[PDB]
RNA sequence: CCCAUAGUAGGCCUAAAAGCAGCCACCAAUUAAGAAAGCGUUCAAGCUCAACACCUCCCAAACAUAUA
């Protein structure tokens, strides 16, 4: 089977979102925390990422990351961590066109997100996307 | 409850059909 | 038309595919009759076109492997119907009453054991269904309740 | 233009769906 | 107010003197509320009839347990029971008029729209507890959608504009041809051999 | 009797002699019908406008490729410069007879797909052929040239 | 492990018909008592199949006699049994055993021609909950050893147990009270690992044992470093994430009589200071403020206790692990 | 069952019920259903082939010629082979 | 028949509610895939569908084929 993990860099042995999930596959809890927390320590941290996670009938773990979440990466960027209740009426921050590129720049580094287009302008449009949906509005 | 076939049909439209020919040749 | 060879070897063979006739004069119809110009005089006492048609074993020949419009089909396999009860197909066995044209199974039609007013009368089931505007050479209306 | 054709068939595709709604 | 108001079993203000029930208020094709409202399904009345109290509680009772008020909205388009149907004492002598009123109905003709429903939702799904309602009903009825009234308008055109008949119902009638006249209701013109007293036949062609 | 009671009201053989004689027949067919017999444009527009930029065009029956090996396949065709894409099959007749040719006619049938491009990177897609068990390379057109199977194998070679 | 609902049919009256005498059975009543483990010895509780009635009554016709008399039914259940009725809430409260709770419907009688009446035999709707598989649902974390905690706690050794559920039965372990009786816990179906460390033995049997009102937070007491997992997800951070799971599943159920099972107390010793911690981790809010008079983070401050699992040292352990077993049957 | 040989190449006429039993339900795509596959594809000539040549494990050995059987019917026949 | 990835475990509320617990926008990246339409899910994971590759003992007896 396939998962799609969350789990935050800081702690990767949580109690609610951790096991409950995936868990049912067989596998150590133990092992694929300490692989969540040697990714995350390979990486920058003080952000969730999300991990691929290659499970096999045989017990054997292929942790993958990739990058953080757009929308995580857009709230770290406007300064709000929390969104609006109410998208997009209540404009919770305000993010430049600057800021906007480096993010998209940073999402398409990532293999695992898999956004290999070859216009940029295609992840631009995204991120904006992405941004409208949450409490982001685009200046210029 | 009564029915009426396709005997009734044929002679019928014979009555039908001599009724307009005679409305017919009654217009001029 | 193919066989398959069994012997573990199997294997998948292609042999004595079958041909059509080679003077269609009805060409270009939608239904396989009127590919046939048969488009209403098939009747059930028609050995030829019930061998077009069954299976053998006796299996029911879906339209696209018939190649008639589903109407047609329908008559195809309504034909079908009248003539392998009729004790004239003999040719497609799976392993006493006469009859003459019988639509309905035996099996479970119920004994019509109340005859009803004249005013109010059901008939015995007679005839296929599917033949109410099967090519007519008379002048007499063609039953359907005997 | 393929902006306006995706839109076009994203409203089928919600169409096809609010069709399936009631099934 | 996504849901159907509750209809009175009379009015606040009553009807001081006797009124008779006339079969004509029923009787022909209703051209009012024949087309949808604000609508995009409901119930076309196929057939006349009166509808009380009882019958609109029941349908309002019908709809009510099966709705989803944030998909389904329905409003009662007939009116309330208005027309005094009264009944008379009981082992009282034959004959001699009428008494007091005895209960409220409203009358309406064959084609009538009776409940408009409306919203996130589709004819399809509520078509089960509309024909439940349609089998219940007090008049003979058919569940149509706002494409399914054009699609039956569409087809009586077809079947009518299709005839191949050397002789019609009002090509002898209206000529008054072989004395049918003799027969021939005076309103016959009217519903032109489609609409026979309480009955109605649409399947008429 | 009621006009309207529990029982149906009453019709008067006259009216139903009338009302059988107002019969009314459907049309009488003659020949029956049943036993006798913009996205487009731009697409076609869009191939001509490929077929005519890359000077090689390569055809492919591939379909066995799942959606995770047809991005490995996009990857190494946007590693090295090849435009991988895929239309209609009736749409690309009309194509192949706007673009006027005759050898590419015959081998566009079924699941297929073009690789356009004007630098030739069709031995990454050999070698892709080569390490999962599939010939998908089938009937090419590089340099107004129409090749085979085994012209592309000794092309790649 | 799941909820039950079960209906209980009584005694039904007799028949006649003389012209001397009369009618037959009443009808009896619905008891429910709650049994201890040995109840759970006789494999009863995978019985379900659509409930049990009682017996009826009776009429003799030779000569002029009357007949028999009702049935009542007694309802049983493997470790523990909550009882509610139709009501929406329940009339008896408690889960330990010995309790009996009883519904009354009879007064029976016979039709007409001697002494009159028309009915049938009774029946009520009756609800049990046992509060999880036998006494409170155990969800351990990335260091659980509540197996051999439970055992190294008790000197009775562990069984098999069963419920009345649609789904399989999970595993029970008896614990000691140093009171000439034992009580019992529960842990995950099939194997034991324990909920929050990615183990349920299922989908479904994971939302069975989520689905317990009364949950167990096990944990390791001892050190991170110290603890018997690689990586360990540290005492304090495990801790806290599982108590703010359980608390913010309801606020209720965290002001009711749950508690978090201190393990991985094999270890540590009577100077390790597992004790002190699990008071610390208990008497405060489940987070590092021990008391908040008027601004509390939490929905509740100065929440309930903690549980003793592999019990050691003579502070109270043992009689700290009876007081929490017996709040876990309190209900 | 084991591999299939697969012949098909450009030489002579082309035929659209072998690559279609080539493309589809022998190949990677019918590897999910057929774990235990290996399926390759042969462009060694054979001559009028359209051949789909299977050689299974027991020592079957499967010919399907096959330029005028379908690709339905020539997919039905490798599934009976596989039945047995 | 077939095919179903990705920003994404869309955001607020929510332990988590991942398209499917309640709301807001429903954009958008690939030829072409609803910020999700009937399932299933504690949450997930797994099914399809839409969009792309392909095209009182009933009571007549009876008979359909002979030119209104």
């Amino acid at each position: 089977g396939v998962i799609r993990a969350i789990v935050r860099a800081g702690l990767a042995m949580p109690g609610p979102p951790l096991g409950p999930v995936l868990g049912q596959r067989g596998v150590s809890i133990n092992q694929f925390c300490k692989e969540f927390n040697e990714r995350t320590k390979d990486i920058k941290e003080g952000i969730p990422l999300p991990t691929k996670i290659l499970v096999k009938p045989d017990r054997t773990f292929e942790i993958k990351i990739g990058q953080p979440t757009v929308s995580y990466f857009l709230k770290a960027a406007a300064g709000i961590e929390k969104g609006a209740r109410q998208t997009g009426k209540e404009v919770a921050g305000l993010v430049t066109l600057k800021h906007v590129y480096e993010i998209a720049r940073i999402k398409a580094q990532d293999e695992a997100f898999a956004l290999q287009d070859v216009p940029l302008s295609s992840v631009v449009r995204s991120i904006i996307g992405s941004a409208r949906s949450l409490g982001i509005r685009v200046v210029k | 409850p009564r029915f009426v076939s396709l005997r009734a049909k044929q002679n019928m439209i014979r009555r039908l059909e001599i009724e307009a020919e005679n409305h017919y040749w009654l217009s001029m | 038309f193919r066989e398959v060879v069994e012997t573990t070897i199997i294997e998948g063979r292609i042999t004595a595919t079958p041909k059509e006739s080679p003077n269609p004069p009805n060409p270009s119809g939608q239904c396989p009759i009127c590919r046939w110009n048969l488009k209403h005089k098939y009747n059930y006492d028609d050995v030829l076109l019930l061998s077009q048609f069954i299976r053998p074993h006796g299996g029911m020949l879906p339209r696209k492997i018939t190649g008639l419009c589903q109407e047609e089909h329908r008559k195809i396999e309504e034909c079908v119907k009248m003539a392998h009860r009729a004790g004239l197909l003999p040719n497609h066995r799976p392993r006493q009453l006469n009859r003459y044209l019988t639509r309905w199974a035996p099996g479970s039609v119920k004994p019509i054991y109340k005859k009803g007013p004249r005013w109010n009368r059901v008939r015995m089931p007679v005839g296929s269904p599917l033949l109410r505007d099967n090519v007519c050479y008379s002048r007499t209306p063609w039953k359907l309740y005997h | 233009s393929r902006e306006y054709w995706r839109r076009l068939r994203k409203q089928n595709i919600w169409r096809h769906n609010r069709l399936s709604k009631n099934k | 107010k996504p849901k159907l108001r509750f209809i009175e079993r009379a009015p606040l203000v009553p009807k001081v003197r006797r009124e008779p029930k006339n079969l004509s208020d029923i009787r022909g094709p209703s051209t009012e509320a024949t087309e949808f409202t604000e609508g995009n399904f409901a119930i076309l009345a196929l057939g006349g009839g009166y509808l009380h109290w009882g019958h609109f509680e029941m349908m309002r009772l019908t709809i009510n347990r099966s709705m989803d008020p944030k998909n389904m909205f329905a409003i009662w388009r007939v009116p309330a029971p208005f027309k005094p149907i009264t009944r008379k004492s009981v082992g009282h002598r034959m004959g001699g008029g009428k008494g007091a009123i005895d209960h409220y109905v409203t009358p309406v003709k064959a084609g009538r729209l009776v409940v408009e429903m409306g919203g996130r939702c589709e004819f399809e799904e509520v078509q089960g507890f509309l024909d439940q309602v349609a089998h219940k009903l007090p008049f003979a009825a058919k569940a149509v959608s706002r494409g399914t009234l054009e699609k039956m308008r569409k087809d009586q055109e077809e079947r009518e504009r299709n005839n191949q008949n050397p002789w019609t119902f009002e090509r002898i009638a209206t000529a008054n041809m072989l004395g049918i006249r003799k027969v021939l209701s005076p309103y016959d013109l009217t519903h032109k051999g489609k609409y026979w007293g309480k009955f109605y036949m649409p399947k008429r062609v | 009797s009621k006009a309207v009671t529990r029982h149906r009201r009453v019709m008067h053989f006259q009216r139903q002699k009338l009302m059988a004689v107002t019969e009314y027949i459907p049309p009488k067919p003659a020949i029956h019908p049943s036993c006798l017999p913009g996205l487009i444009r731009l697409l076609r527009r869009e191939i001509a406008a490929v077929f005519q930029d890359n000077r090689m065009i390569a055809v492919c029956q591939n379909v066995a490729l799942s959606a995770e090996d047809k991005l490995l396949m996009r990857h190494q065709l946007r590693k090295h410069k090849i435009l991988m894409k895929v239309f209609p099959n009736q749409v690309l007749k009309p194509f192949l007879e706007d673009s006027k040719y005759q050898n590419l006619l015959p081998l566009f049938v079924g699941h297929n797909m073009l690789l356009v491009s004007e630098e030739p990177k069709v031995k990454e897609m050999v070698r892709i052929l080569r390490t999962v068990p599939f010939l998908p390379l089938l009937g090419g057109c590089i340099d107004d040239t129409i090749l085979s199977r085994q012209g592309f194998i000794n092309y790649s070679k | 492990i799941d909820k039950l609902r079960l209906f209980t049919r009584g005694g039904s009256g007799g028949m006649g018909y003389p012209r001397l005498g009369g009618e037959g059975g009443k009808g009896g009543d619905v008891w429910v008592v709650a049994q201890n483990r040995m109840t759970l010895k006789q494999l009863k509780d995978r019985y379900p199949r659509k409930r049990f009635v009682a017996g009826v009554g009776a009429n003799s016709k030779i000569s002029a006699l009357k007949g028999s008399k009702g049935k009542d039914c007694e309802i049983p259940v493997p470790v523990g049994i909550s009882v509610t009725d139709e009501n929406g809430k329940i009339i008896g409260e408690l889960n330990k055993e010995n309790d009996r709770i009883l519904v009354a419907q009879g007064g029976l009688g016979g039709k007409l021609l001697t002494n009159f009446l028309p009915l049938k035999g009774q029946k009520r709707i009756i609800h049990l909950d046992l509060k999880l598989i036998a006494d409170v649902g155990l969800v351990g974390f990335p260091n659980a050893g509540k197996s051999s905690l439970l055992s190294c706690v008790s000197h009775a050794k562990p069984a098999i147990a069963d419920y009345a559920f649609t789904t399989l039965k999970p595993e029970l372990g008896k614990i000691m009270y140093s009171d000439f009786k034992q009580i019992s816990v529960a842990d995950l179906p099939g194997l034991i690992e324990g909920a929050h460390m990615n183990k349920g033995m299922g989908h479904k049997f994971l939302k069975h044992i989520e689905r317990t009102r009364q949950l167990l937070f096990v944990v390791d007491i001892s050190g991170f470093q110290l603890s018997s997992h690689t990586q360990y997800r540290t005492a304090f951070e495990t801790i806290i994430l599982l108590t703010k799971e359980l608390e913010l599943y309801k606020e209720e159920l965290q002001t009711k009589p749950a508690l978090l099972a201190v393990n991985k107390m094999d270890l540590p010793d009577a100077q390790d200071k597992f004790h002190e911690l699990m008071s610390q981790l208990q008497n405060p809010k489940d987070f590092l403020h021990l008391f908040e008079k008027n601004m509390i983070p939490e929905r509740t401050v100065e929440f309930q206790h903690i549980i003793p699992i592999s019990a050691v040292t003579g502070e109270g352990i043992e009689e700290l692990k009876n007081c929490i077993r017996k709040s876990l049957d309190e209900q | 069952v084991k591999q299939v040989r697969v012949q098909f190449c450009p030489f002579e006429k082309n035929v659209e019920s072998t690559r279609t039993f080539l493309q589809t339900v022998s190949s990677e795509k019918v590897r999910s259903t057929n774990l235990n596959c290996s399926v390759i594809a042969d462009v060694r000539h054979d001559g009028s082939e359209p051949c789909v040549d299977v050689l299974f494990g027991d020592g079957h050995r499967l010919i399907m010629r096959g330029a005028h059987l379908t690709a339905l019917e020539m997919l039905t026949a490798f599934a009976s082979h596989i039945r047995a």
